[PDB]
């Protein structure tokens, strides 16, 4: 998972199902979630940055009150419904047609 | 030099190592210790939101303005990075100021604006402002060289010109007695945005209102027509690399299938969005391969019409060579993303052209030819089973340009810059 420091993960690579989870005030420096399927999965008041989210899909999942920086989406399901309240910064959005 | 700059009140020009004003006035410059100069082209001035960074022209007695009656105008070319913070929603600063004692004239800026103010003694003022969007898929104005033209005739309208296009215009004949500055502050002033900045460009100053021809002579001159520009409207370079756009299909971006010779470069899409919220929604810019233009056939590195060039292509941070077999069968000849030391016999000259068009020269063509300096053709697409390949096809060279066949051959190359702020990929 990379646990840097009290408020952060860096530099990780998740690849597998996540599923009935939910995660608060952490920030995500260099995270890539990559195939990664989302089932039941709150992010809260969490900050991403450099992060890409690629062939990703999610069932329940939302990020509410999320900051995301310089963080790529690249082929993920993630429409408007998966934020609630969610900053975007400098965000590229990639999608097949 | 046309005649319109040769009698201009003021004509700020980079010189022999100064920045000094060419008129027949010679007004003094003061320069502050941190206005920078691009060292590629020094009249290309960018100002930061600092106090040291200013350009102040003290202007001779004889041509301060006060008066009711005297036509004015000014012009220049600026570039003004995308804005990302909240704290420039709404926040009008000032660029060019020549006010004092709440009369006179100056140029301000504010998110998506450029604004013309002109004030009397008697406190009446009066506003004239350019608008542009945030939320738009390719703008002709975001952190692009924009060429501002400023007219004033005092019995009736104030025009503010982009382009050579008018644009907006107001009123001012009830404004009364104009009495401007003794001096031109170029700086940044009341911009709450730290990080601001802005790049101008070839500022002057007319005692007239310039006529709609005028004003595109001007526009037409100063584009420097002979010189090959980025998407940015900076000089086009060797050396540098650049992401690329084609010009019929906007919403694709240049990929590679395989490297080496069975291989081929192609048209993708969608390109996608770069977005921050409720500031700004735009077309991704910083997708696909990447073209390094190489100097083949001056010992600077500007690229200029009629050069002639090899193109390396950069797939997975390892640049290749752009090249085709010209003898494959058919007009349109596949090119691929050769190993450099691998390339042989194959054909990989390129001869840079500028379309023909009005305004700042980038929009680029690249016409292929053989070791024997033959043409094999403009680069564009062509559809083999659905994909759109790259290639090099002579039905290009056959075609009328300003025909709208013409813009599948029709490129602009885009570099990293600062103003953009997307995510490199
Ligand atoms: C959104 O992006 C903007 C623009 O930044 C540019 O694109 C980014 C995605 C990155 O690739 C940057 O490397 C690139 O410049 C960000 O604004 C910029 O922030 C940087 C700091 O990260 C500022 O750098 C400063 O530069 C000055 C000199 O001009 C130095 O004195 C400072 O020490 C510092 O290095 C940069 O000025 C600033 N640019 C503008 C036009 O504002 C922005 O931070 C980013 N948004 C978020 C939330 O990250
Ligand atoms: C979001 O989180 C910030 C601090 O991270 C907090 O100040 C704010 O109250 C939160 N917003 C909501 C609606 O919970």
């Amino acid at each position: 998972e990379g646990r840097v420091e009290r408020d952060k993960y860096a530099n990780f690579t998740i690849n597998f199902t996540m599923e009935n989870q939910i995660h608060t005030g952490m920030e995500y420096d260099n995270g890539r979630f990559i195939g990664v399927k989302f089932k039941s999965v709150t992010f809260k008041d969490s900050v991403f940055k450099s992060c890409t989210f690629e062939d990703v899909t999610s069932v329940n999942t939302y990020f509410k009150n999320c900051t995301f920086i310089d963080t790529v989406f690249d082929n993920t399901d993630f429409e408007p419904y998966k934020f609630i309240d969610s900053e975007f910064k400098n965000c590229s959005f990639f999608h097949n047609k | 030099p046309m005649n319109i700059i040769n009698t201009s009140i003021l004509n700020l020009r980079y010189e022999s190592n100064h920045l000094i004003d060419l008129s027949r006035y010679a007004s003094k410059i003061n320069i502050g210790s941190k206005v920078n100069f691009d060292p590629i082209d020094k009249n290309q001035i960018q100002l930061f939101n600092l106090e040291s960074s200013k350009i102040e022209v003290i202007l001779k007695n004889a041509i301060v303005y006060n008066s009711m009656y005297e036509n004015f105008s000014t012009s220049f070319w600026i570039r003004i990075p995308k804005y990302f913070n909240s704290i420039s929603l709404n926040n009008e600063y000032t660029i060019i100021n020549c006010m004092e004692n709440n009369s006179g004239w100056k140029v301000s800026l504010n998110y998506g604006e450029i604004i013309w103010t002109l004030q009397d003694t008697q406190e009446i003022k009066q506003r004239v402002v350019f608008k542009y969007s945030q939320m738009i898929n390719i703008s002709d104005y975001i952190n692009r060289w924009i060429f501002v033209t400023i007219t004033n005739n005092r019995l009736n309208n104030s025009k503010i010109y982009i382009n050579g296009r008018l644009i907006d215009q107001k009123p001012i004949s009830n404004l009364g007695n104009i009495h401007a500055s003794n001096n031109i502050m170029f700086k940044l002033d009341g911009c709450r945005d730290t990080h601001r900045y802005i790049w101008i460009k070839y500022f002057n100053l007319f005692d007239k209102e310039l006529n709609e021809k005028e004003i595109k002579d001007l526009y037409d001159n100063q584009s420097n027509s002979g010189i090959l520009k980025d998407f940015w409207g900076d000089y086009l370079q060797y050396d540098k690399p650049y992401y690329m756009l084609n010009l019929y299909d906007p919403n694709k971006y240049v990929d590679v299938n395989n490297v080496g010779i069975r291989g081929y470069m192609y048209l993708k899409g969608p390109r996608g969005s770069v977005m921050t919220t409720n500031i700004y929604l735009n077309s991704s810019l910083y997708r696909g391969a990447k073209f390094i233009i190489k100097k083949y056939a001056n010992k600077d590195n500007i690229v200029r019409n009629n050069d002639r060039v090899y193109i390396n292509v950069v797939v997975k941070n390892k640049e290749y060579r752009l090249a085709t077999n010209a003898s494959q069968a058919g007009v349109e000849k596949i090119l691929s993303a050769l190993e450099i030391p691998d390339v042989g016999n194959l054909s990989q000259v390129v001869v840079m052209k500028s379309k023909n068009d009005q305004g700042i020269t980038n929009k680029c063509k690249m016409n292929l030819q053989d070791n024997n300096g033959n043409d094999i053709g403009f680069i564009g697409f062509h559809q083999f089973n659905n994909i759109a390949k790259l290639v090099a096809s002579n039905w290009y060279n056959r075609q009328i340009e300003r025909s709208s066949r013409t813009l599948g051959c029709s490129w602009e190359f885009i570099p990293v810059d600062d103003g953009w702020g997307e995510r490199p990929l």
